[PDB]
């Protein structure tokens, strides 16, 4: 029915009120002193009051490195922001590994904002331009201005326009007896649809018929609104919504990332800080999720070592799976997780340690209860066995290509002929190894 | 169409018991890889499975590709399947994680429901009013089958469509209201008042019946990638065909898996998965296996098929040695089939097959060498022997080919072990690794 | 009771028109 | 006589389900056993209002992008509209540098520096470099030998502009590639000709897809104008911004001209139809759902934002050849939301809160909502999933000689709690 | 304010120096480094003469010892108007800009010229309005009464400021801010009437507002190049500005000074990481710091007879000789415990913790066997565990137990080198079976 | 392979003739135009459509030139002015072709040999999209 995919069976983290953690709730099994580390991670989370925190997530692979960030995330909420992200991402080859890295900072960092917006909607009933007395003056516009009259239910009101507004109302094409939504905020014009007052069987063009909209004409209204301030820069940087020529020409132009300068955030941040004064936004924090972090070079390192300095940068969580391993970048340079030693004084690193065999066995039997599978004593056993022998992973991956010959042969349950025939048909890494170590023509 | 290397699988070749026969769909032999690629046949028909790394590996001249094309074949109608190699990852306007994001989100699909009113009958009268500048356009039109005469309203896409296909009175045209189309089925009038600039001579046609209006439901498949360029910019339809779709941001991402989430729980859409094949695994760098190891494991991602022939070498982008040029962390997520190599038997029945589909009649002995030639050094050789000794039989005129043309053939044109031998016994004469080289007789 | 029809606004611009019988072109 | 129905739980649902989990927390289990038993009767409240409809929590208003703007907002015959969006940033330049370095002064050489590179020491100019001009008006086949001085010093929007160009000289080295050969046959061509559809796919694509009908997805999130620089104490900066952000040739150009200016400008005054400025050159968008970032709130999605509102509408579909009747029970504001539900989609026939007696003596009628004898209702529809069974006899106290109750439950939330105890 | 949270470096607010230049053992946040705080206090007394142009300091030393802590008491204790450029080492590599020219434009953006401007500004609180329109429109005259705490007056309005009137639709009792010159009208918001609010204007309208601007060197370079606009320095496309536009710059901004219309107020680039810099953009930094209207460069480096990059071989500080000849060499030292317990008080006073005598104690000695930012980075998880279990007051058990949780740098180190199968080693090597 | 049949010759007359009963509100309600060609060995009077005339005002068609007009499509290619009618002796810069040869209505069949890259780059840059 429902789609699952990799670790959908974690629901959060599964502490309790005093800051401990049960064996199995929450859809974890085991890791009680990373768990209940990450329990404290999202009490200082939800605090708002550091910036520039960071930890690591160490361990082996197959671990719970991932499965950790995500209950992280699940415990946080929607209203907080969790920015994923793997190192291999920060390559770009339309702008420098750095500017992509601070931008992804400034993602992680949300906004909530209350708005009030000024609003004329209603029906079009008449609509007459008036000309210049000198259409080709070479000044000016061909029209001088324009009046328009607009009734919502229970109201009326003629409207006189300037050019750039009409302008706009041109642009999205309306006509006789429709129903528009212009926004006094931009000048955006929205067509809503025909009036259904009017025939409405006698159209080719697939057009929504809508009632008249309640209330007055010229209403206010508050919307609560969720942005970053990635959006706020983005939108600076790259200007459409307002209804001059160069935000009529950058819609038509092809995006492309640029080297945001610091000007531009420095003054979106004081804006924010009035927004905040003015008490109608409100600061909320996030984190940002480097997954697979020996994938950055020395330079991106370097970067990060003067950007968790700043005074609005967010918590930023890392994975690694490296042991005393070189940088990626340098010659020489050696380092625990493949993460230099500057930048590992301002982490703090949350071990993660391997699992046994009915740890597996318990994983393999929620597994099994995620995907709508049903496994008998001996066969849940059996598999238990092999992963403890050749992987979790391999386990894991293996329940499904059992319910596929499950389901072959006529049965729900799955029997040990089934993990049987799995293990024939797919083989995992180290028997295939040993296949490549044993044959000539480099199979 | 043209006739290809991989033209003779059609199907996989197995039963309802997953069980393979012999000889089945242009496929013979393989039963263990067979068996294998049919359970993952099903698991991707069964689609509430998602993020798998299936690993076919082999030796070279075994059927990995053509297990992969059986496969395909087999997908059926309507579902993804984006057959790229390992090196259309690596470019110049995208980054190696965005092209296979892009990659990605092009292998799984979008299954949409609409809405769509018939309307087909003769047309009586046409009015277009159009601007002094021929800008606005707006009109009537009125059209009519034999029981009822309606008039519409005309908007500016459907004059515009009008212009195109020139539509006099008296021709029986098809509206179709949603997809905007205008299908002239024929000219039903044939009026005495002829224009001499005209040329067209459309066929007579009935006059339509029945109720002029008729409402039918359609459905239609979209993949991720081509709702993600329409939605990027403006123009997003002319940059799913050129192709310029500069690193989509992930705001757009977001939104947009938001929004197909909504479509699913309205019933308006439905999302099928797709199998991602990659070819030549191996030549992939190391960040690129990362971003696998990580983006497998998200909500729309496909069945991903990866293939490869190398045994333990050298990683891409790493100073180290790992078993099938894949790191232990992606081959840690991935099932293995294997594959192996055939016999004479298997061998005879593969160039029987392709001699079937390449319109090639061939002897008995002719076959008989053949094989042996196959077995010999290669199994592609023979598969191209087969053209050259047809080209020479036809040459001869004669129909069959006999023994003596694929002689001349094998004469002809040389393998991979003859050109060898050749060239170690004369290395003077072709340019060594030192590039030194004698042009001249003595 | 049945709605009215949309009001057709035809002021300022040319008309091509199309019938049964002859073809017309009505422009300023 | 017995059914009970169970609904799953959407995606907005769930966002607002797991926000107030993690916001308010205070043992999420204490929480359900506080649920069980009857501050943290306001919890219970408010996520079973979170579970009933998300209108029930806050109204969906349009889905518009942060306006980044600073305007004339009003605080509280024609009242004119005008436009005066502004960016919030203000970039603040001194007079000393605008006059010095941008204006032309007796002291600065801004306009005698300009002339000397732009027309003295221009290499296309006619009357000290004849040669080269008329070398390319023989590669090119321009008819005029000023067309290359010109083109050199315009920008070159206005380039694109003022692009329409018919002769040219038919002995030149200018050519007609095979590409534009096939352009120009199917500038204008219909259909069944090869040569035509053999080069139209892309309209083929968006006709076969049905491509003119798919819903916007995305939406920019914030939409802001240029950034506005202010100088203090000089009209001549604000006459020259004024003149670059609202051109009159290129706003002229990206919009349109109203069919009654036209008609009074060709006919009532004379003007020729070339001495038209140049309209309709902004590119048009691909349906009209991708015209404007405001989104309009469907009422089509509204049923669908809550499952127990999509599946009483579902069984209202199903439940339209028989009579009966509803109950929205202890919630207040629900009424008003399904009030507006069948007055403003599905027009039914109903009754809200004698008249009672009016309907007991209707039987076309359905009566739909009440609050928390009556036995002239054939059924009675309800939730049962309430604390107090008391509660439940005391509504169907009010119970023709026929019960068929049907109880809506949502899965997945403290309802399903609710119903176990 | 702006956006400001608790970071790193929030309780430096300046350099605790007397009037001799002589550092107090603790004042200003800043603690720790005596000769360091006075070598800054005389670079700081350098910048504020503005005679000397283009020097190049460079702070060096072990890793956590309070170079970059330094720096920001540098520049907090700057003030403001006086420009102050911090960059990373990693930032020059652009792949639209070369690195020699992003450097240029870090130099140039910390040169600022400070020019004052007088304007006359009409800003009141609005009693009523009154336009009577015509009798098609042709002609709008109208009437307009403002008043202040002490003034009143009426004014008669021509077209255009009705026109920027009926814009900004303004209404009676707002205050708003009129420019004769320009036209331009801003609300400031409503006055105090009950029916955003903000107290009535004093009298003297129509007074004089003298306004002092301070612009980089950067923006004009980026203003004055014609192809580019003021946009360019919010998108940040500049694009390799040319060489004639800067040098014209450089002439009128000297002509400005000499005229008496300008004053060049010269500034500091602080550079994070100078030795992941490579060879040519050390070249182009030792030719820079020869011009006029040049910056006083700060690096800050600890790598110690490093690898240069780009090169083969090894100098110190990861520095070729030449600049390390170029440049004044500041040494900062370790701390002892006194100084670390001080360090991590303040730090604690700063992020709100109240905090017990032992458990300071016991931080402390945390703070001198490892690193003293994994003690800093302690005190915060500590108060979040301390109030995990309802207490205000961190105790001795809150520290134990974050020490148990969140791992050091060594322990770390020792717990993979004594488990080394489990991980991923150079060559790609896991044993991810747990058994057998 | 394509059939082409084509109008193409020198123009004699071009009357855009008014309908009986012409409407309301407009002048010149056209009925039909009459295009007279003239070529080789042939001349031949045309009654086209009321539309066509949009493109004859567009081209600039006047007496005198030789024009291209297409049975299918129904579009005009003014080629040029005919050398007879070089009337302007002094100074004028119109191209002048010879009169054409063969009959105004001539019907031929032909053969374009093409790539697909050909159509691939035809079909994915914009074909004349007339905006900005
Ligand atoms: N504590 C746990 N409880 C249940 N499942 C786990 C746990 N830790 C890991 N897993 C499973 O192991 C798999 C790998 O976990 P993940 O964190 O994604 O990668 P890694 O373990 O390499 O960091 C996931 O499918 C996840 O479901
Ligand atoms: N079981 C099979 N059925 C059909 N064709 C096969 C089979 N096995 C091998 N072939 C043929 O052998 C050739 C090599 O297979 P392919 O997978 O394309 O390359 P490789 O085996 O080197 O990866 C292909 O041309 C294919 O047609
Ligand atoms: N003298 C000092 N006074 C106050 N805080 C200091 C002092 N020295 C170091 N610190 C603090 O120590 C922490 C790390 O020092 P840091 O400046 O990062 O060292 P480095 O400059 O070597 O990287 C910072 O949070 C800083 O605030």
């Amino acid at each position: 029915v429902t789609r699952t995919a990799a670790h959908t069976h974690i629901k959060g983290l599964g502490l309790d009120e005093s800051g401990v953690a049960k064996r199995v709730e929450g859809g974890f099994v085991g890791q009680i002193e990373a768990r209940e580390a990450c329990g404290v991670i999202v009490d200082l989370i939800k605090a708002k009051k550091m910036s520039g925190r960071a930890i690591l997530l160490a361990g082996g692979p197959s671990t719970g490195k991932t499965a950790l960030a995500l209950a992280i995330s699940q415990e946080l909420g929607p209203k907080v922001p969790f920015c994923p992200l793997v190192g291999s991402e920060l390559y770009s080859v339309e702008v420098k590994k750095t500017e992509t890295l601070m931008e992804n900072f400034r993602r992680a960092i949300g906004l909530r904002i209350k708005e009030t917006k000024e609003v004329y909607e209603g029906e079009v009933t008449e609509l007459t331009p008036e000309d210049a007395e000198n259409p080709l003056g070479g000044y000016g516009k061909t029209i001088s201005h324009v009046i328009v009259g607009l009734k919502s239910a229970k109201g009326t009101k003629t409207l006189r326009l300037d050019p750039t507004i009409y302008e706009s109302i041109q642009r999205e094409k309306v006509s006789i007896g429709d129903v528009i939504y212009i926004e006094a905020n931009t000048g955006a014009v929205k067509r809503v649809g025909r009036s259904d007052a009017y025939a409405t069987e006698f159209d080719l063009e697939t057009e929504e018929y809508v009632p008249l909209p309640k209330g007055e004409v010229h209403k206010k209204k508050e919307i609560v609104q969720d942005v970053t301030l990635h959006d706020l820069d983005v939108a600076n940087a790259r200007p459409q919504g307002g209804q001059d020529v160069i935000s009529m020409m950058g819609q038509l132009l092809k995006p492309k990332k640029t080297e945001i300068t610091e000007k531009l955030r420095q003054e979106v941040n004081k804006v924010v800080a009035k927004y905040i004064d003015q008490g109608v936004a409100e600061l909320i924090p996030g984190v940002l999720f480097i997954d697979e972090v020996n994938m950055l070079d020395i330079e991106i390192f370097t970067y990060l070592n003067k950007a968790l300095e700043s005074n609005i940068a967010p918590v930023v969580v890392l994975a690694s799976n490296r042991g005393m391993t070189t940088v990626r970048g340098t010659e020489d340079v050696i380092s625990p997780h493949g993460v230099p030693p500057d930048l590992i004084d301002r982490l703090l690193i949350v071990r993660t340690l391997p699992y046994d065999k009915d740890e597996i066995r318990t994983i393999i039997e929620r597994r099994a209860t995620v995907e709508r599978l049903q496994v008998e004593s001996s066969a849940l056993d059996l598999l238990a066995t092999m992963g403890t022998e050749t992987s979790l992973r391999y386990a894991l991956q293996l329940l499904a290509p059992c319910g596929i010959l499950a389901q072959t042969s006529n049965r729900k349950e799955i029997v040990v002929n089934d993990v049987n025939e799995a293990k024939l048909l797919f083989l995992d890494a180290k028997r295939s190894t040993k296949i490549l170590e044993t044959s000539a023509n480099y199979l | 169409s043209l006739i290809a290397a991989h033209s003779h699988i059609t199907g996989l070749g197995l039963d309802e018991n997953l069980q393979p026969r012999p000889t089945s769909e242009g496929m013979v032999g393989q039963l263990q890889a067979r068996r294998a690629a049919g359970v993952i046949l099903k698991m991707v028909q069964n689609g509430t499975i998602a993020g798998r790394a299936v690993l076919v590996a082999g030796p070279p001249s075994t059927g990995k590709t053509a297990l992969a094309m059986g496969v395909s074949q087999s997908l059926g109608k309507d579902v993804p399947f984006t057959a790229i190699a390992g090196s259309e990852i690596f470019s110049l306007e995208l980054s190696k994680t965005e092209a296979l994001t892009q990659a990605f989100r092009k292998s799984i699909g979008i299954k949409i429901k609409e809405e769509t009113e018939l309307i087909e009958g003769e047309v009586v009268e046409i009015q277009i009013d159009r601007s002094i500048t021929g800008g606005h356009k707006q009109g009537k039109l009125t059209i009519k089958t034999t029981d009822m005469e309606t008039i519409y309203e005309l908007g500016n896409k459907m004059i515009d469509g009008l212009t195109k296909e020139k539509v006099l009175a008296g021709d029986v045209i098809s509206i179709d209201k949603a997809s905007g189309k205008i299908t002239k089925l024929g000219r039903s009038f044939a009026r005495s008042r002829d224009y001499d600039a005209m040329g067209a001579d459309t066929r007579f046609v009935q006059c339509p019946e029945g109720e002029l209006q008729k409402r039918k439901t359609v459905v239609h498949t979209v993949s991720l990638h081509e709702i993600d360029v329409i939605n990027s910019r403006t123009q997003g339809f002319l940059a799913l065909f050129t192709g310029d779709t500069g690193e989509i941001r992930s705001e757009v991402r977001d939104q947009i898996n938001t929004k197909v989430a909504e479509w699913k729980e309205e019933g308006k859409a439905e999302i099928v998965p797709g199998v991602l094949f990659i070819d030549e695994v191996h030549m992939l760098d190391i960040e690129c296996f990362s971003f696998i190891n990580r983006a497998l494991e998200d909500e729309f991602a496909p069945i991903v098929m990866m293939a490869t022939n190398r045994g333990v070498s050298k990683t891409r982008g790493t100073n180290y040695k790992s078993p099938h040029g894949l790191p232990l962390d992606l081959l840690d997520r991935s099932i293995i089939i294997t594959t192996k190599s055939y016999n004479e038997q298997e061998i005879k029945t593969i160039l029987s097959i392709r001699a079937q589909e390449e319109e090639v009649e061939l002897s008995s002995d002719a076959l008989d060498l053949l094989t042996k030639t196959g077995v010999e050094t290669s199994l592609r050789y023979s598969s191209n022997l087969i053209s050259v000794a047809q080209q020479i039989a036809m040459k001869r005129k004669n129909n069959t080919v006999e023994v003596e043309d694929v002689k001349r053939a094998y004469l002809l044109f040389l393998d991979s072990a003859r050109s060898v031998k050749y060239v170690q016994e004369n290395e003077s004469q072709y340019i060594d690794d030192q590039g030194n080289v004698q042009i001249s007789i003595a | 009771f049945v709605k009215p029809r949309r009001p057709y606004n035809s002021e300022g611009m040319t008309r091509i028109l199309r019938r049964y019988e002859e073809d017309l072109f009505c422009t300023f | 006589i017995e059914i009970d129905v169970l609904c799953d739980l959407t995606q907005r649902q769930a966002k607002l389900y797991q926000v107030l989990k993690s916001q308010i927390s205070t043992n999420y289990d204490a929480i359900e056993n506080a649920a069980t038993n009857d501050n943290l009767i306001n919890a219970v409240m408010q996520f079973r209002k979170v579970c009933n409809h998300p209108d029930l929590f806050e109204r969906a208003d349009v889905d518009s992008p942060f306006s980044f703007t600073t305007f004339g907002k009003t605080t509280s015959k024609f009242t004119d509209l005008i436009y005066s969006s502004r960016n919030p940033i203000k970039y603040s330049l001194p007079r000393l540098i605008y006059e010095d370095l941008i204006l032309p002064n007796y002291n600065n050489d801004v306009d005698i520096a300009n002339k000397l590179k732009n027309v003295k020491f221009n290499i296309f100019n006619p009357s000290t470099n004849y040669e080269l001009c008329l070398f390319l008006s023989k590669l090119t086949g321009e008819p005029s030998l000023n067309e290359f001085f010109r083109v050199s010093t315009t920008p070159l929007l206005k380039r694109v502009i003022e692009r329409t160009n018919g002769p040219k000289n038919t002995d030149s080295l200018s050519f007609k590639t095979i590409t534009q050969e096939l352009l120009e046959v199917t500038r204008n061509a219909p259909s069944e000709g090869v040569m035509a559809s053999l080069l139209n796919v892309e309209k083929h694509a968006y006709e076969r897809e049905y491509l003119n009908c798919i819903q916007r997805g995305y939406h920019p999130n914030v939409s802001a104008p240029p950034v506005t620089i202010e100088v203090l104490g000089s009209s001549h900066v604000t006459n020259s911004i004024n003149n670059e952000l609202f051109d009159p040739l290129i706003s002229q150009a990206l919009s349109d001209i109203p069919a009654i200016t036209q008609y009074n400008m060709h006919v009532k005054k004379g003007i020729p139809v070339e001495d038209f400025p140049k309209t309709g050159l902004f590119p048009e968008p691909l349906n009209k759902n991708f015209s404007s970032n405001i989104s309009m709130p469907s009422m089509d999605r509204f049923i669908t934002e809550s499952a127990k509102l999509r599946k009483l509408d579902e069984l209202l579909v199903k439940l339209k050849s028989e009579g009966h009747r509803v109950l929205i029970y202890f919630q207040m504001t629900k009424m008003m939301d399904l009030m507006e539900e069948y007055l403003t989609y599905r027009q039914y026939n109903h009754i809200r809160l004698d008249l009672v007696h009016d309907w007991q003596t209707n039987p076309e009628i359905f009566v739909f909502l009440l609050s928390t004898n009556l036995t002239a209702a054939d059924t009675v529809i309800f939730y049962d999933s309430d604390w107090n069974p008391t509660i439940d006899s005391q509504a169907m106290d009010r119970a023709t000689r026929q019960v068929t109750v049907y109880r809506l439950l949502v899965r997945g939330t403290i309802e399903e709690r609710m119903r176990d105890r």
